[PDB]
RNA sequence: CUCGAUGUUGGAUCAGGACAUCCCGAUGGUGCAGCCGCUAUUAAAGGUUCGUUUGUUCAACGAUUAAAGUCCUACGUGAUCU
């Protein structure tokens, strides 16, 4: 959180995490959740909504981020570590930034 | 940099790396801490 | 100051691994000494050099006989880094008068009673 | 769960009313007269005197011989008392005050014309022997930071030490020399004067057995 | 000549250097590194 | 292993992750009882820089060591491999595990030194312009430490200082 | 003796490398083993007495 | 460069001299021999 | 060349007695 | 070592070398805004003044200079001079 912090939530307007807990591919996807909805990282825009839909239908777990572009990335952590999904994020967060100004 | 025999890391934002052939402390919080070794 | 050096007697005391190494008896003891110099008493007190003298020991690498009793031991005790002991062994007993003239001294310390130079028939 | 241990209590210890250490004068109460001779070998071999623990826990342990003069002393009592906490803490000297006298010749002499004029005073320290003891209500981390930057100052190889560092010290010394693989040890060569090696030894050597060489101290030989 | 007490290491006589360098601690090897066991 | 896909259609990014073939373990170790897999086929000791069929094992795809907490090495033999790969790079040993390089970027043309038993990196080494007396020579590295306990079939050990 | 073989007598030095190389390799083998084998046949020594 | 203070072998300062291996195994090789000779001395 | 002092021990020359 | 002689201060002449760099080059730190400085790393290719008094080496002083460096060379150099 505290690297995801320095960043900031500038650009994004929403956040997604969809996953379903009885299974066993989710614990990524929940740490994921545990840092984007952290006070420090949520603080940084509180413009930007940050969404937990929990879900019971066996689907595999997501991640949907929308930009204020519109551009969306979808990050499926079923096979991603949640340091590769918040690296991912931070990534295209330093992108987006840039386009709009 | 100050030329030292015995490295001493002076903040928590100083870092030892070895680059060519020596131990150096790096630090951008403050850069009066950097150290190359004697 | 550099002075003559008292060995002590727990030196000169055999453990049974050694009677394991080095194969003698302790309760048969060799009677005879067989003493070579195999160093120089250049560069040694001259008390070393004395002790070489009475025991006969000038020319190096010369096998000299000697009783292995106490006084003799003395001696051998003051030069023992100058010089190599090992035992005296008789496989066919002593010389007698009659093969006086063809003894051998071997390298392994043997004193035979003949010494044919033939090839052993076996 | 992260598990918890039990703390040591320090209740049961007591503190003197005097904790810090007292001060060291340069030179003894009454000026010595008679000269003396070096006697180098005050500082030579094994300490045969405060080689032990008395009071306290912790100490400076010499790992060599040496003379401390009278700036040595107050290097040690200044670091010490600064660092120390006198509620918790006490110290004591396990060295005597200077008493050996150190004749000294005016500048510029050419060799001859008698002996000197003492200058000052040094403690001959033998290896193996405590020069500071500390105690009382403290662990071996708090105190071992600033008495091993004591031990660093002084003239000879020292370190500090515990009643437990100390004593694990002597038994791995002994349990090398036990389990040491090498037939051939100094002890054995020497009192046997096996090669004549006595022609190019001292007779210390019988009881040093080669861990001593002049004032330094060699404490990895067997 | 230096006295037998030296503020330097002082040199040895190569007799004694070769006896040092003979006498010196070797400690017990095992057969197969313990770590390699169970 | 797994692969992580990064797919951009239009304004929409899709990263995923899929679960590629595996290696296993060849069956049947003759040492079973060995704690790493060094001990467990009898090969402490028994290898050298050039050995690129076990260090290429220990490797990630662009040339970099891989975790000791992953491979299950020791630390001893995860230092010697470390070392070894080090060497099989200098020596131009693994020449299909080179630096990714990112677009747009070719190396220039860089004179060509044939050498073996590297131990440090060239860049980092200063020249003996002072070689000092026979008894205190200033001496050239030649190998690694790490390796001095490899077997020697030769009665000269390894000379690993020219 | 060996030296003017070498030069005037090529054929018997030969013999005499592969002499000792035949020795050579009986003194391996013997090393290696753990006293099941018997002496290697160049081996032999010829006692006197 | 690298001269050796008065003559080398002597005095304060001198050449270090370095023990080589086989002046290590000769030394043990007379160490085995008076050993046995040790033995030998005791009966 | 500064000018020396000079020792203040006198006697003490006596052989040994035998 | 040299007294059946290894010529003894300073200067002139010509300088060889070290770098622990005075100036010029490249860098890190700064209680580095800038202009000036201080400190450290690297660099010995090139350069490093003229005068009054003093036998002086030095020192003081005048006027300059990017700077007027520290040392070794039989305190370099008298079969070259003084
Ligand atoms: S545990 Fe056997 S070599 Fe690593
Ligand atoms: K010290
Ligand atoms: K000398
Ligand atoms: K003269
Ligand atoms: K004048
Ligand atoms: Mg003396
Ligand atoms: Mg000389
Ligand atoms: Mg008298
Ligand atoms: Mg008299
Ligand atoms: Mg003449
Ligand atoms: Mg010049
Ligand atoms: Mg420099
Ligand atoms: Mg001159
Ligand atoms: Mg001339
Ligand atoms: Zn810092």
């Amino acid at each position: 959180a505290a690297a995801l912090a320095r960043l900031g939530l500038r650009p994004v307007k929403q956040v997604r995490v969809q996953f379903c807990p009885f299974e066993k591919n989710v614990e990524s996807t929940r740490t994921f959740l545990q840092t984007v909805s952290s006070e420090k990282v949520r603080s940084t825009n509180l413009n930007c909504s940050v969404i937990a839909d929990v879900r019971h239908d066996g689907s595999e777990p997501c991640v949907d981020v929308l930009f204020g572009d519109g551009h969306r990335l979808i990050m499926r952590g079923a096979h991603l570590t949640a340091l590769e999904m918040l690296t991912a994020f931070a990534s295209h967060i330093r992108a987006r930034d840039a386009a709009g100004s | 940099f100050k030329n030292k025999t015995v490295l001493k890391k002076r903040c928590k934002d100083c870092y030892l790396v070895k680059r060519r052939g020596r131990w150096y402390v790096y630090c951008k919080t403050h850069p009066r801490h950097k150290q190359r070794q004697m | 100051k550099f002075t003559r050096s008292r060995i002590p007697e727990k030196v000169f005391q055999a453990s049974p691994e050694d009677h394991e190494k080095y194969g003698g008896d302790p309760q048969n003891p060799h009677k005879l000494h067989i003493v070579t110099r195999i160093k120089s008493t250049r560069r040694r007190p001259y008390w070393e050099k004395d002790i070489i003298k009475m025991l006969g020991l000038e020319k190096a690498h010369t096998p000299q006989v000697h009783k292995n009793i106490p006084s003799v031991n003395a001696k051998l005790k003051v030069v023992k880094h100058l010089i190599r002991i090992k035992p005296l062994k008789l496989p066919q007993g002593l010389p007698a008068e009659e093969n006086m003239s063809n003894t051998c001294l071997k390298s392994t310390g043997e004193l035979v009673v003949q010494w044919h130079l033939k090839p052993v028939e076996q | 769960v992260k598990t918890l241990l039990p703390v040591p209590s320090f209740e049961d210890v007591s503190i003197p009313e005097k904790p810090k250490l007292r001060f060291i004068e340069r030179a003894p109460l009454v000026p010595k007269v008679r000269r003396e001779p070096k006697n180098l070998s005050d500082i030579r071999g094994p300490s045969t005197e405060a080689t032990e623990f008395t009071e306290g826990n912790f100490a400076i342990l010499a790992l060599g011989g040496g003379y401390l003069h009278w700036g040595h002393f107050e290097m040690m009592r200044l670091t010490i008392n600064r660092s120390m906490d006198p509620k918790n803490m006490f110290a004591i000297w396990r060295v005597p005050a200077p008493f050996k006298p150190i004749t000294r010749k005016s500048v510029g002499h050419r060799m001859g014309g008698g002996k000197g004029a003492i200058d000052h005073y040094v403690t001959p320290v033998k290896a193996g022997r405590l020069v500071v003891e500390m105690g009382g209500r403290c662990e071996f981390e708090e105190v071992q930071g600033f008495l091993d930057q004591v031990a660093h100052k002084l003239p000879f190889a020292a370190k500090a030490v515990s009643r437990g560092t100390l004593e694990k010290m002597r038994k791995d010394q002994e349990e090398r020399e036990r389990n040491n693989q090498n037939p051939w040890t100094f002890e054995r060569i020497a009192t046997a004067n096996m090669l004549g090696i006595r022609k190019v030894l001292s007779p210390y050597d019988l009881t040093h057995k080669g861990k001593y060489w002049g004032k330094f101290y060699m404490p990895k030989r067997v | 000549g230096s006295k037998a007490v030296t503020r330097h290491r002082r040199v040895m006589h190569f007799q004694r250097q070769k006896l040092m360098a003979v006498t010196e601690y070797i400690p017990p090897k095992p057969a197969i590194h313990p770590s390699c066991l169970p | 292993f797994r692969e992580v896909v990064e797919t951009q259609e239009g304004k929409t990014t899709i990263i995923e992750g899929r679960i590629t073939a595996t290696p296993k373990e060849s069956p049947n170790p003759p040492n079973p009882s060995g704690q790493c897999p060094i001990c467990r086929w009898n090969l402490k000791h028994k290898y050298n820089y050039d050995d690129v069929l076990l260090l290429s094992q220990f490797i990630r795809p662009h040339g970099g060591m891989l975790p000791r907490k992953i491979t299950g090495l020791c630390q001893e033999e995860h230092r010697k491999i470390e070392e070894c790969v080090k060497m099989a790079h200098r020596a131009g040993l693994l020449p299909n595990h080179r630096p990714r390089l990112p677009e747009g970027v070719v190396p220039k043309s860089k004179p060509q030194l044939n050498r073996y038993l590297t131990r440090w990196a060239p860049g980092s080494v200063k020249p003996i312009y002072k070689k000092g007396p026979r008894w205190n020579r200033v001496r050239m590295p030649v190998g690694s430490p790490l390796l001095r306990d490899n077997v020697c079939y030769s009665r000269t050990p390894w000379k690993l200082y020219h | 003796v060996l030296a003017d073989l070498a030069i005037y007598e090529p054929k018997t030095f030969k013999s005499l490398a592969a002499l000792a190389s035949r020795r050579r390799h009986e003194g391996f083998a013997a090393a290696l083993g753990d006293g099941k084998e018997p002496e290697g046949i160049f081996s032999r020594v010829v006692q006197y007495h | 460069r690298g001269r050796i203070p008065g003559r080398q072998w002597i005095g304060k300062h001198r050449r270090p001299r370095f023990v080589s291996l086989r002046a290590k195994q000769n030394m043990i090789r007379r160490l085995e021999i008076e050993a046995e000779n040790h033995y030998w001395l005791s009966m | 060349k500064k000018s020396g002092g000079s020792s203040k021990n006198l006697g003490g020359k006596s052989s040994g007695r035998r």
